[PDB]
Order: structure tokens, then sequence, then C-alpha cells
């Protein structure tokens, strides 16, 4: 696996530089541990360590997990380092099934790693705003619309909750807040109305708070797994043949 | 040529046992001391020809090798030193090197053993 | 040999005017040995720094008026290093003024310019 | 890689579960004296392996039948490290050639800022010729050179992703993850 | 321009020298060793200013000197970009000019520094001035001149050390700047 | 005697690669998307350092930006900014 | 060398050894064993930990890592023996303070 | 003026770090690729090889053939390796039993 | 070990080996420190509010 | 771990590896069992039937169709385990990895390690061995011929490469054991002539003497008598300094023949010696400098070792003082015999001069006789009378 | 405090010794008038009975931690 760990390190450096890039190859490196012996391997300040991590699994990359004795365990998958080389395919495809808007989406949705459907919104219709001049404005009727779409469609799923603070566990929290993922309400999206008109770059309180999404790359994998298969069976027999199946 | 004096007059000579160097000009020392052989490894001594460190006596065809081991027969045959029979294999190797000697019938090569 | 700090402070060229004056001092005070050429490096790069502070204006300054003049020039918000250039050139005109500082016409104006050049020339 | 003939061997050597190489030149109307090597190039490449069932129980070399055999998800394997290390190689070739051009792009992108700015302030037209009189002109055509070889890589490394998709989707879909 | 830095070192001290008191040894010694020299990353040692602090002094079997390690400050030219300088010329170059400081010489002005007017010369070596309305194109820089009052604008480190198995420029050089009024001959202002 | 240089020639040549507008798309959103990674808080650059002196400019030019939060519900209370 | 019609010299045998370490002499078998046999000086990497030639580390090309050592020749021998037998006895040196 | 350089690089061994080689850094350390079966011209000279074994680009221990990768006498020539590649891959004895 | 300094070629470790020799000399550690006028910490303040 | 025979990762079934023949293994997947038949084994032993009807003789033997381990596929093998497993396997990932165990290139030693004439050293003859086997597979397999040889060949390349590293093997089947002995690596470490018993840790000096021993009852317990002839090879090299130039110069002044005289001299600064004999001059004397060191003669005081070959107990080897004699053998008090066990009977002790300050100052403040006058065994005296003295 | 043996064992004279024959042997000032000997060792030999050699013993104890001790305040004895 060591090619694999020079890929590691080589997205790491082009996507969040270099002490990103050695924090993260030494985790992939030695596997789950506690945070004091990597400030102690890595040597560095106790600082970049932790912001680092922070963005890390702000990002999913990297996983934490409460284990015996009351410490903190910290792990990264390498399949999901091996993933930001398709986003151009998972984009071009949802630009295939949707229109700019869901491709505005998805992406902000990948950059970010996870967001709620409010701001994600709000922040497709801002960086939409110099897509359309001359008089022309949006609301987020159209890119709510668009996203529950996508959402019914299942290529949005939501991010884990934590469990409930005054349901569970009353009193001192423990060392980490353990979140929970909940299924029945993976593709069910909150409720708003609130609609804002982008500003144009002139340089002159949230109802869906803490529901956060991530796009579902096993859906994506799947899709693309299906048009190989249309692919072969096109080239197989014939393009009626294709449809068919 | 001296280091210190750049004459040229470097005597070798050894005082009791040391074998050096000495610029008998001056009275100074320019090298000295020697790594030698012993008699331990000395019975273990081989040896092996420049030929066969260097790549030849495998392309000995087997006439080649059935007319040297002749030669060498016919020579001891006739009680001559040892010395008559490298000259005649020397000679005869040499004379190999010609196209139209090593291409040849076995009676023709016999009588160039003779000669 | 390991550095261990690169900037820690800068200096005045008076101090090291008096570092070579009390190694002058110090010098020729018994006979040269003739050790090495370590003794030619030396007495060759002091001398020139000795000759090259020969010809500059902080000659005959001494450590209480500098530190009065650095003590009067304390209330008018310049840079540390404006101050030591200042000190270090006595400048005698404006023209010079309108570059030493960083944003000379835009930080003060004409007035405190002129009282800077009074301090600088009377002071010194 | 190793032309149709080879492709046409290989493949034999699938359909046909165990087979000899007399067998092979015989079926696959290879000519003698190149069949042979090019087995042997395909086993010491490691995407054809040996089984070498025996004569007699020592296995010797003298007392062995060479039958071939494929073994895919092993086959597979290796790709996936040879694309590993193609992306890599890639990657540090276009990071090569983006450090060693660092110089040129700064003093291009520095002139372009200059020629860009302050246009919508209504300043004099007498910079667009004035700026482009520099050795920068005669080298833009060496920038174009530089630009199409990063698009070529990363066209290249694009097309290897859409393969690294289906042999990863070969090799989780062969594994049940027991 | 001088800058203060703090150093550390161990010191040999042979033994004829015992008598002497030991720190100014240490102090001959170090100014010995490092004094005339510039280091790679904070430019030309002058000599050391004072010793802080010192270990003990070891001796080490085979060997009768004391071996001491010692913590001391040096002062060290290393001139920060855009300061004021006033310098001697030391000679013309088609490149620009060759400034000298007496203690140190490796100072030039490119000719991208110079006033726009002036350009080039009458295929004389001597660098030639003009101005618009006085000053006909007829003044000149000698090749020593007074000190002229520039303003450095770059400078660098250059590694010279040996390469390949064993067996001439300074490694560091500045540039300056000329072109502000008030600057250049003291005579034109 | 003379060994075989580092590259030995080789018959086959990599296939013609693929080309259309989707291809081009792709190339020029890759692209884009480099670019975007150097634009937001989760880019960690080495902490700016080691000034030279207390030059002036240093008023004006100085980077201004809000400290970068995660929501801290979602992380162990151990890793703050401040 | 070893013979009488070769010039001589004598052994310090492994009894001779022990009995130095009988005594407690640290410096005199230093001074029997190495400075009047085999002394020997070499060059070592210290970032790579072997040794190479002349000040100049052909393994990393560069010579900015280089320190000479003094160390018998018998010993250095030795480290060539391993090293070829694929087995490196990379060595790790520091200041002598 | 030249570059300051510290002049004493001494120093002590502290610990021996054994271990192993793969072919990359054993070619590495190596300077050449020894190619050659024989081990003198043909001629009287019987001068070694240029690629043969023996190469003196590997030392020397002849009195009066100098090294030729340093150009060093017998007395101080340290030595320097090459290297010889295996067409198939085969065991090493110490490590079988690993 | 007595066995690894012997073949290293450095002294042994027991015996004559187990302590360290200073020299009496005549000094003073941490003498006074020269002052420095220009660069004293009262007449500096930052800019920056 | 060994209980287990399902990997869980995959449930990939796997069975007992075990060495079948002499540098060959192999592993036993496809083992039948006297339990339920494995349908993995059964799927094996039933895709045979093409070579059953081509050979008659696979019938009988395709129960012993196993794997075979090959350096290709241990190499293929290796290279693919993943990187947090190696601790586990006790090898230090800074070490080495296994991928490299298996080799595929060797080193040549330098020419210093094998001199020229051993003609050329074993070693030598082994490595322009290895070479030649290797150009003959590359050229026969590109000769294209039958597999049979292209293998065979490969064994015995694979033993001749096992044989350089060690000579010792005794597996080899008869018609190609080696008919003479050769010295591997292994051979020139270990045995009592190797490196570390012959070379490192007792070795061969200089500056020392061999002669008959004799008595003398004039000399102090202390003193050892030194001849003439050996004062005048052995030597100690004296720095000059303020309180010995006048001295060294008479030593200079007589060159290398009268006895209190001189050898060589090193100057300070050029660090070229002199030797006496042709110095043209006295005049070397008056250029003595302090700094110079002058390789005198041993004289009266010295401290010398004295040493009895079949060494015992720590008084085996002690320190004396030297006086320069004229006879042609060493003489010391008879007192001393018990500590030695010396009898005068034609027996021989020998002697080193230590060469450093140092040195002289240990031997005799911790090796001398006069503080060795009883044995640390047990306390009791061994330097006391002996016969003719009692009587 | 200093818990260490108050007499001086033979390694640390041997040492002493030899070390400060090595320092008068190059050209050191020597602390005690001299007859005129000239073998370094007699002269160390004579500093010592004098108790005027310039040298200080570390005594290291297996912790970690040591002690010092002048060659002039050891009880030297026979
Ligand atoms: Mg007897
Ligand atoms: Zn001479
Ligand atoms: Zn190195
Ligand atoms: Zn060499
Ligand atoms: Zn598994």
């Amino acid at each position: 696996t060591q090619a694999e760990i020079k890929l590691c390190s080589l997205l790491l450096q082009e996507h969040f530089g270099e002490i990103v890039e050695k924090i993260g190859v030494h985790l992939i490196r030695t596997g789950s541990q506690p945070l004091r012996v990597i400030a102690h391997d890595t040597g560095t300040s106790l600082d970049q360590v932790k912001k680092a991590l922070c963005v890390l699994v702000q990002h999913n990359l990297v996983s934490y997990q409460v284990h015996k004795r009351g410490v903190v365990e910290y792990e990264a998958q390498c399949s999901r380092v091996l993933r930001m080389l398709r986003y151009p395919r998972y984009i071009y495809t949802t630009k295939t099934l949707y229109s700019d808007t869901g491709e505005l989406i998805v992406e902000e949705l990948l950059l970010n790693g996870k967001l709620t459907m409010s701001a994600v919104v709000k922040k497709v219709a801002d960086r939409l705003t110099e897509t359309m001049e001359d008089g022309k404005t949006m609301d987020y009727a159209e890119v709510s619309n668009t996203f529950v779409r996508l959402a019914d469609t299942h290529f949005v799923q939501r991010c884990p909750s934590v469990p409930t603070t005054e349901n569970s566990d009353p009193g001192p929290p423990p060392p980490a807040p353990t979140l929970v993922i909940n299924e029945k309400d993976m593709y069910l999206v909150p409720k708003l109305s609130l609609i804002g008109k982008g500003k144009r770059r002139r340089s002159s309180p949230i109802p869906d708070d803490g529901i956060y999404w991530q796009a579902n790359l096993d859906r994506f994998h799947q899709h693309f797994r299906d048009q190989a298969i249309v692919s072969a069976v096109a080239n197989r027999m014939d393009q009626t043949s294709s449809e068919i199946v | 040529r001296c280091p210190d004096c750049g004459s040229t007059e470097l005597v070798e000579d050894s005082h009791y046992s040391q074998s050096q160097l000495v610029c008998s000009d001056c009275g100074c020392v320019v090298t000295e001391g020697v790594l030698t052989t012993t008699f331990s490894d000395e019975g273990n001594l081989r040896e092996v020809t420049y030929s066969r460190s260097t790549g030849e006596n495998e392309q000995v065809s087997r006439s080649q090798q059935r007319g040297l081991r002749r030669v060498r027969d016919l020579c001891r045959v006739l009680q001559l030193p040892p010395t008559f029979e490298d000259t005649a294999v020397a000679y005869y190797q040499q004379a190999y090197r010609h196209s139209g000697i090593r291409a040849a019938r076995l009676q023709k090569k016999e009588v160039l053993v003779g000669c | 040999m390991e550095v261990k700090d690169a900037n820690s402070a800068l200096l005045s060229n008076y101090e090291v005017f008096q570092l070579l004056t009390d190694l002058k001092e110090q010098r020729k005070e018994s006979g040269k040995n003739k050790h090495s050429s370590g003794q030619q490096n030396l007495n060759t790069i002091t001398y020139e720094t000795l000759k090259y502070i020969s010809k500059t204006p902080c000659r005959h300054q001494s450590p209480e008026i500098v530190r009065e003049f650095l003590t009067a020039l304390k209330s008018h918000k310049l840079t540390k290093a404006e101050k030591l250039q200042l000190l270090n050139h006595r400048p005698v005109t404006a023209v010079e003024i309108q570059l030493m500082v960083e944003e000379s016409e835009e930080r003060l104006t004409e007035e405190q310019i002129e009282a800077l050049l009074h301090t600088v020339t009377s002071i010194l | 890689r190793f032309g149709s003939r080879c492709a046409r061997i290989f493949r034999l050597v699938l359909q046909k579960k165990h087979i000899e190489q007399k067998q092979v030149e015989d079926f696959a109307m290879i000519p003698a004296k190149e069949a042979k090597d090019m087995l042997y190039k395909m086993l010491s490449e490691n995407f054809m392996s040996l089984q070498e069932i025996p004569k007699t129980p020592d296995h010797a070399p003298s007392r062995t039948f060479y039958l071939y055999t494929v073994n895919i998800l092993s086959a597979a394997r290796m790709l996936l490290h040879r694309c590993y290390k193609s992306i890599a190689n890639l990657i540090e070739r276009r990071q090569f050639e983006t450090k060693e051009n660092k110089r040129l792009l700064e003093k291009s992108q520095r002139v372009e800022a200059i020629i860009a700015s302050m246009q919508a302030t209504g300043a004099e037209e007498a910079q667009l010729q004035e700026i482009e009189e520099m050795i920068t002109a005669p080298e833009r055509q060496q920038l174009e050179t530089l630009k199409r070889n990063v698009n070529k890589l990363d066209a290249s490394e694009i097309q290897v992703d859409e393969t690294i998709f289906l042999l990863e989707s070969y090799i989780e879909c062969t594994m049940k993850r027991q | 321009m001088f800058v203060l830095v703090e150093m550390v070192d161990t010191v040999r001290i042979p033994p004829w020298q015992f008598e002497r008191k030991l720190n100014d040894s240490i102090a001959e010694e170090l100014n010995k060793k490092l004094a005339n020299k510039v280091v790679y990353n904070v430019g030309l040692c002058i000599c050391l200013f004072d010793i802080t602090k010192l270990e003990d002094a070891y001796v080490f079997p085979g060997d009768g000197a004391s071996h001491t390690k010692v913590h001391f400050r040096c002062v060290v030219f290393h001139p920060f970009l855009d300061e004021i300088l006033i310098g001697k010329i030391k000679g013309c170059s088609p490149e620009g000019v060759h400034v000298s400081l007496g203690f140190f010489d490796d100072i030039l002005i490119p000719p991208e520094s110079l006033q726009q007017p002036a350009k080039f010369d009458e295929a004389e070596q001597v660098w030639v001035w003009e101005y618009e309305t006085e000053e006909g194109a007829h003044d000149l820089y000698m090749d020593t001149g007074e000190e002229i009052r520039f303003r450095v604008v770059d400078e660098s480190f250059v590694d010279t050390s040996p390469t390949g198995p064993s067996s001439k420029e300074a490694p560091y050089t500045l540039v300056g700047s000329i072109s502000e009024p008030g600057l250049g001959l003291l005579s034109w202002w | 005697l003379k060994p075989p240089p580092l590259f030995p020639d080789t018959d086959y040549k990599p296939v013609p690669l693929k080309t259309g507008e989707g291809e081009e798309y792709m190339l020029a959103l890759k692209q884009e998307l480099r670019e975007t990674m150097k634009r937001m808080p989760y880019f960690i650059e080495t902490p700016e350092e080691r000034q030279d002196i207390e030059r002036y400019s240093k008023r004006y030019m100085k980077v201004y930006k809000e400290e970068w939060i995660p929501d801290w519900r979602r992380l162990p209370r151990e890793m703050m900014p401040r | 060398t070893e013979g009488r019609s070769r010039d001589g010299g004598l052994r310090l045998g492994e009894m001779e050894r022990d009995c130095l370490i009988g005594y407690g002499a640290s410096m005199l078998l230093l001074e029997r064993l190495m400075i009047s046999s085999d002394a020997f000086e070499v060059d070592v990497c210290g970032q790579c930990g072997l040794l190479g030639y002349s000040g100049w580390c052909h393994y990393c090309k560069s010579s900015c890592h280089v320190s000479s050592l003094r160390i018998p020749y018998a010993c250095k021998l030795l480290f060539q023996e391993l090293q070829s037998m694929n087995i490196i006895p990379r060595l790790k040196l520091s200041k002598y303070n | 003026k030249e570059q300051f350089r510290e002049t004493d690089v001494a120093k002590k061994i502290s610990h021996i770090c054994f271990g192993m080689k793969s072919p990359e850094e054993m070619r590495q350390q190596a300077h050449i690729q020894v190619v050659s079966k024989n081990l003198y011209s043909q001629d009287n000279q019987h001068a070694p090889l240029l690629y043969g074994v023996l190469d003196h680009r590997m030392g020397t221990s002849e009195k009066d053939r100098p090294c030729e990768t340093c150009g060093k006498n017998l007395a101080d020539c340290l030595g320097h390796y090459g290297y010889i590649d295996l067409e198939l891959p085969c065991f090493h004895v110490g490590y079988f039993r690993a | 070990g007595v066995s690894e300094c012997i073949i290293m070629g450095i002294p042994m470790n027991i015996g004559t080996g187990l302590f360290k020799l200073l020299h009496k000399a005549d000094r003073d550690p941490n003498p006074p420190k020269r002052p420095l006028i220009f660069d004293t910490n009262e007449f500096h303040i930052p800019l920056v509010t | 771990c060994r209980k287990k025979n399902i990997c869980h990762h995959c449930g990939a079934f796997n069975g007992t590896v075990k060495k079948c023949g002499l540098l060959k293994i192999i592993h036993e997947k496809y083992k039948t069992n006297k339990k339920v038949v494995d349908p993995i084994v059964s799927n094996f032993l039933q895709s045979f039937e093409t070579a059953i009807e081509h050979n008659k003789e696979v019938e009988p033997l395709l129960g012993r169709a196993q794997e075979n381990l090959n350096p290709l596929v241990v190499l293929n093998l290796f290279k693919r385990i993943p990187a947090e497993d190696v601790p586990l396997l006790l090898m230090n990932p800074e070490a080495g990895k296994p991928s490299d165990l298996i080799l595929t290139r060797l080193l040549v030693p330098p020419l210093c390690i094998r001199p020229s004439v051993v003609n050329e050293d074993d070693l030598t003859m082994k490595l322009t061995e290895i070479i030649f086997l290797n150009d003959v597979i590359k050229k026969h397999r590109i000769s294209g011929a039958k597999t049979q040889m292209i293998m065979e060949d490969w064994d015995f390349l694979q033993l001749q490469c096992a044989l350089y590293i060690n000579s010792e093997l005794s597996g080899i089947p008869l018609n190609m054991a080696p008919k003479k002995w050769t010295r591997g690596f292994v051979q020139r470490l270990k045995g009592k002539q190797g490196r570390f018993r012959g070379n490192l840790s007792g070795k061969r000096v200089d500056f020392s003497g061999r002669t008959v021993i004799s008595p003398d009852p004039n000399l102090r317990i202390d003193e050892v008598a030194v001849p003439v002839h050996v004062a005048k090879i052995l030597t100690f090299p004296e720095k000059v300094n303020k309180a010995n130039i006048n001295f060294l110069r008479k030593l200079v002044q007589n060159g290398p023949e009268v006895h209190p005289g001189a050898n060589f001299i090193q100057q300070r600064h050029t660090q070229m010696k002199r030797f006496l004999k042709y110095g043209n001059r006295e005049k070397m004397a008056q250029e003595l400098k302090y700094g110079d060191i002058v390789e005198r003669h041993l004289i009266d005081g010295d401290v010398v070792l004295f040493n009895r070959q079949p060494s015992l107990h720590k008084l085996s080897i002690m320190a004396h003082l030297a006086r320069v004699k004229p006879h042609r053998t060493f003489r010391f008090n008879e007192c001393v015999c018990t500590p030695y066990n010396a009898d005068f009977d034609g027996d021989e002790m020998n002697l080193h001069l230590p060469q450093t300050e140092e040195a002289k100052a240990e031997a005799l403040v911790l090796m001398g006789t006069k503080a060795n006058l009883v044995t640390p065994r047990n306390g009791e005296p061994l330097i006391a009378a002996i016969q003719d003295f009692l009587t | 405090k200093r818990i260490t043996t108050p007499y001086m064992t033979k390694y640390e004279r041997a040492r002493v010794l030899g070390t400060r024959a090595l320092q008068i042997a190059m050209c050191a000032p020597v602390m005690v008038e001299l007859e005129g000997e000239t073998d370094p060792l007699l002269i160390a030999m004579k500093e010592l009975k004098a108790r005027k050699i310039p040298i200080i013993i570390r005594r290291y104890l297996p912790d970690g931690s040591y002690e010092d001790w002048g060659v002039d305040e050891l009880i030297i004895t026979d």
C-alpha cells in the first residue's frame, strides 16, 4: 500500500498543504491512536494538529471514536482519500441529470464537506448571481426545489447528528459527543420559507439548525456502474437493446 | 624528488628491519613500511592460466584439442624436455590462427605437427 | 557553532565606534606576536571600519546626549527604524526627510517635519 | 502492449484452463521460436501464473508439467498498483513542470495584472504595446506549450480514473468482505 | 545596518595558554576564528560583542588541552532593505556602478536604478548623467567620487560550499537605488 | 561490454487520447477545482512568521479575516482555537 | 606480519587482553590494541549513517553531512563485509560533549 | 572574503543500527554495473576490462595501479562498491528461516 | 560493554574510565554583560492600537 | 495464530506451509483431507482432465498437486503486505521491508577486501561464475528452447548464489557437490582465525621484543635488564619542552650508533621525518624547537611491560623499570619467578614499550611489581624468597 | 554535602598522573620548582606530592548526579 500512501501525500499536499499532509500521512501510517502520541511523534505545536484534525473531520476525512479508559481515538480510511479524483465525474453526471443549480449545490456540498439546506441554497444563489445579469434575479424557491428534488432522488444524504443532551447522560459531557446516524430521515429535508435576492457584489437565526448533509458517494458509484453496464450493452448488440437494458 | 629539498638523490635503504626511501641529500624520510604476503597463505596458493582467466581454452574444437593432445603425446614419447613440449604447443596454437591451416584434412595436420 | 537568534537587536554606529575605540586602547599595547594571518584579518577589518567611521556624522556623540535625543523623539511616534536612521545620518535638509520617513507626506505635515529637522540639527 | 497475436494466446490460455506450449503453437497458429519467448514474457511479468503439476513427489523441474493458469483476482491487483504508481508519476511530473516554469509564470502574471489594472480608471492607452515589448512575448508560445502539456497530462489523468472505476468495481464485487 | 546575534561554540585552549585567565583566551580565540568572515544566513561578522556564560572546562583523554562551551554575542553586518546609505564609488560597468563602503565592496547600482535621462556613455566606461534644462548631458561619475547617497533594494546569499569529492565571487551581493531625488552626488542638491 | 542505455526502445506506443467537449469540460472543471482549494480556511498554510522590522506599512496591508470555528457540538471539547 | 624470516611482531592474545581488564587500565589497552597496531581514519555521512570517501557521500550526492573518525582497520574491514552480505551496520554518531 | 566554514567535524559513535538493503538502495550505493564475465584484456598488458570484475573503479590492490574512482594509491583508497543484477530472483540463505 | 569498546577503538567504561576530569583554570563564569544603550525597552512601543 | 485456518478479513481458507525440498517451499491449500472433501480442492482436482488425457502419469499423482513457492511469487506476494501489519511481524519498518528480504541484486565488494593474489581470491572466481551463469540464462531463454532446462538451470544458479554467502551446505546432491573447499563469507567471520577471535580482540602489535631469560640477583625486584641490541631498535617519541631540551640535544648529536642516541626527528610544522643517519651535520641539534619530537633510544628508567605467554592470572604481565646491559638475554631477580612461573631452563619472555605518556602512568601505578606483592585470590604473598636464599 | 569516599582511589591517581604528564610534555607552565629532572612523569609525581596539580575530579554516580572533588582535598596515601 506504499504507492497508495504516496497518493495520499500528494492529494493532501494539493488539497490542504504541508502540515495537513504530514498529519494525515502519519495517521494513515500508524493507525488509530490518541492525540498526545500524535503530537509527540510530529513534534509540532498541538495547535496545528488540533486545527488540522478539526478541518479533516469537517470534511469527514478522519473519524474519531471514544475508547476504553476515556481516551479518544482518531482514525482515517484509505478508501475515502481516493475519491476527490472522481468529483469531476460526479459533477458532470449531476449536470447531466440536473441544471446548473444542482451542479452548484453539489459543488458547494463537496467543497464544504457538510452543510445544511438553508446555507447551501443561500450560498448557491449568491454564487449564481454572477451567472445572470441585466436586472435578472432569483429567489431561494427554485434552489430549494432543486435541493428537495436531489434529496428525494437520493443524491443528497443527511449527516449524523448528536444524541440529545437533556435526554441522555445528563451532567458533565463525555470526552467526545459520540454522534449517531439516523436512517429514516436520510432523505427527509427540513422545512423553510425564507427567500432572498442575491447581492451582485456591490460591496455595500437558522430554522434548520444542526441538520447537516453530505453527498451520497455510493449512489454515484452505483449510477456510474449502471452507465458502464448500459455502455457494455449498447456496444454488445445495439442502441435499442441498451435502451431496453 | 625530495619534498623538502627538491634534489633527486633519493636512495632506497633499510634500517635493521624497516624498508624505507630516504632523501640521502638532507636525511629525510619520504616513504616507509611495506605490506607483504606471508608463509601461512603461501601453502594455499593456486594458479590459473591467463587464458583461463581471460576467456580462452573453451573455444578449442574437438579436433583442435585432439591435435594438441597428439602434439603432447608425440613429443613425450621421444623423451624431450618439457620446454620442447611447451614450445611445440605454442607454435601449433599460433599456427592454428591461419584459416588455411585450421580448415584442412587430418593427415596434413599430422604432418604439420611433425614439422 | 550554532546560531540562536539572527535578529536579536539593532545597533547604532556610535556603539560600534565605542567598541572599536576600546579595542584600539587594547591594540598596540604590546608587541605583535605574528602568530597567524587571523591577526591580519582582524586588524584589517577593524582598521577599515575605524577609517570608515572616522568620516561619519555620529562622531563625538555620547550615551547621554543620544539618550536625551531619543527621549525627546519618543513623542513623535516614528518607527524605531526611522529613529535609528535619523540618528545615524543626522540629516540637515528637508528633501531627504521626504525620503526616509514612510508616507512622509501623509503621516506628517510641514511644521512637524521642520520641528524634527530643528531637533536633529540642534541636539546633535 | 503485446500485439494481437499475444492477446490471441492469452485468451486461449484463459479459455483452455490447462494447456501446454506445443498445444498452443498447434492451436494458436504460432510459429516455433515465436510463442515460447512470448509465454516466457507473460510469465516473467506475472500476468501469467505457472501452476506446475509434478511427475514425481519431489516436484523436480525434470519431473513436472508446465500447465498454465490464470488468477484474475491477483491480476487485477497488480494493475491497481500500476495505475497507482502511474497517477503518482503524472502528478509529480506536472508539479515538476509547474515549479520549473513558476518563474516565467509569475513574471507573466504580474504584467497581465498591470495591464488589467486601472483599465476602467480611464488611463492612457500607451501601455498595451509598451508592456509587450519585453522578452515575455517571444516566450508566450512556450507558455502555451506549457499550458497544453498541463492540459494534456490532466486529460491523461482523467482517462485513467475511468479505468480505476472499473478495476475497483471488480475487486470490490469479487470480494465478499466477510 | 549592524545587527547583534547570539551564538554558541566549543573552544580548545592549547595547554601553554593556561597561565592567562581563561575568559581572555576564549575571547581572543573566537575573534581569531570568526572575524572578517561571512555566515550563510546573517551576513558578514565584525567581532564579538560580549560573552554571556561559560560551562566547565573538560579535559578529554588523549589530549592536553581543555575544551569549553561558550555562549557569546557577536555584531554582524546585515543591512535590511530600503536602508539609506552613503558610500564611495569603486568602479563603473555597463550593467551598473560598483560602490564601496571601505570595509565592503559588493554593491551594484544597475542602470534601471539610474535616472531615466542617462542610459549610456560615449563608449567610455565612466557613467554619464543627463537632465532636462541644465546639466546638458555632461556630468559623469568618477570611479571613486564622494560617498554617494543610495538606498538598498535587493540582496542575496549564494552558496560556495564544496561540491563533489575534493581534489571566486563573494557569497553576498547587494543592489542599490539612485532614482529618487536627493540621492547620488551631494553637489546635485 | 557497454550496458544498454537507460531507455530501451519499445515498438508499441500509448494509444491516442480520447477528446471531446465533455472531456474538455472535465479538464477545465479539474483546473477550476484546483483553483478553489486555495481560497478558504480549510487550506491550512503555515502561520505567518519572521517579520523583519516595524515597517510603517504594517498598518495598511495587514490581512484581516474572521476566526474560523466549526460548530462545536459536533466535535470533542478539547481543541478550541480560541 | 608474524614470521621470523619476514620481520615479526608479537601478539596480545585474548589472555593478555583479559589480564589488562584485570587491572582496569583503560588507556593502556586502548594504546596497545589500537594506537600501535592498525589506527585508521574514515569518513561517515551522518545523514545516511554509512561510510563514504574524501568528504563526499556518493549515496547522498552531498558534502554537508560528512564527518571523519578514527577506527581500527579490522573494524572498518568488518563493516565492508557485513554491508556486502546485505546486513547493513548503519552507524549513528553525535558530538563528544 | 569567503563563506565561513567550521574546520573540526570530529564526533563520537553512539549507536549501531543494523538493517537491510533493498534493490533501489543497493544500486544507489554502487558506482558501476559489472556486466562482463572476463578478468583481463586479451593483449599482453593484462589490463582488467573496463566493465568486467576487477574494474579499478572499485579500488585497487597493486602497488603501481592507483584507483580510478578516486585518484589515490593503495595506501589511501577506502574502496568502492559495484553491483550485479540477477535475472531470476533467488532466496537468501541467511533469512530462509525468516 | 567492554567488548564493544575494545573493537571500536574507544576507552572502556570501568577502571580508570569511570569519571571525568576538569582543569582548575582561573576563570569567571557569567561575567558582567556589556550594556547596550540604543536598544532598551522603554524607548520602543508598538504603533498598532 | 497458527490455530486459525480461515482469514476472517475475507473468509479465505489457507493451508499449511512446509519446505518441500532443499531451498524449495510448498503451500498446502489444495490438500485432500480424511474429513469431508473441500469443494475448493474438488474444483482444483477436476480441472486436470485435459492433461490427464494427454499424459497418463498425471492420474496417479494428481493428488500431489499443491502450490509451489518460487522467488517470483513470494516477491509479488510480500510486496502487497499492508503498512499497518509489519510491526506485528517484529521487523522494524525503519530497518527494512519484507519485500526486499528476497534478493534480486548483489554488491561486489571493493578490491581492498580481496587482494590480487589469493590467482585471484575465491570470492572473485565465485562472482565471475555467477555472472557467467546469469548470462547463460538470458541468452538461453532468448534462444527460445524448451522450458525444462530454463528452470533447471535456474536451480543451479540458486544453489550457487546460496553457496556464495556460505560454503557449508550439506544437502547438495552427489553429482554436483563441490570437490574442493572454499572460503565463503561466514568462513572468514567464524573460526579461530576469523575477524572476531583473530583480528579484533587479540591482535599483533609492534614496539616489542622477545628473548631468552636468565638470572641476576643484583637487580632490585622491580628492575629488568635489557640488552643493548634491543635498546637500539625500540624508541620512545619524547616531545621537546623547556626542561628536556639540553638532554635531547646530546642524544641527537650521538646519532643512531652510540647507545644513548636517537633515530628520527619529526618537525613541528612540516611533518616529514629526518632520518638521523644521513643528517650530514649535528646542526639539527641546534635547530631543535619546542614541539619537535625525537624518537630516542630506550634508556634507563623507562617503563616496559613483561609477559610470559601462557598467561593464567593477572600477575602474568607486570611492569618493570628498565636498565640497559650488554649481553644478549633479559635478566631479572629470581624472587619474581613465582608470579611468572619461569625457570631458566631455556624459557623465553616478551616485552612491550608503551608509547604514550598516559600509558606510562597506568603501567607504573597499576601494574608495577611493588604494587603487586600479594595475589588477589586470597591475599597471600607471592613475591618472596626462593631456594638457595632459604638455605 | 558530599557522600562518596574521602580517599583517592588508585584509578583516580593513575589517570591524574598520566594526564598531568601529558600536559607537561606540551610546554605548559610547571607549578613547582624543578631540580633538573627531565622525565615528565617524575615532575608530575613531585607536583602530586606537593599538592599543586591543577586538576578537579568529577565523580559520577550511576544515577546521573555527580560530585566535584579537588585533587588537593582527597587524603592521598601510600
Ligand atoms: Mg622451564
Ligand atoms: Zn631532502
Ligand atoms: Zn550520506
Ligand atoms: Zn578508490
Ligand atoms: Zn483476507
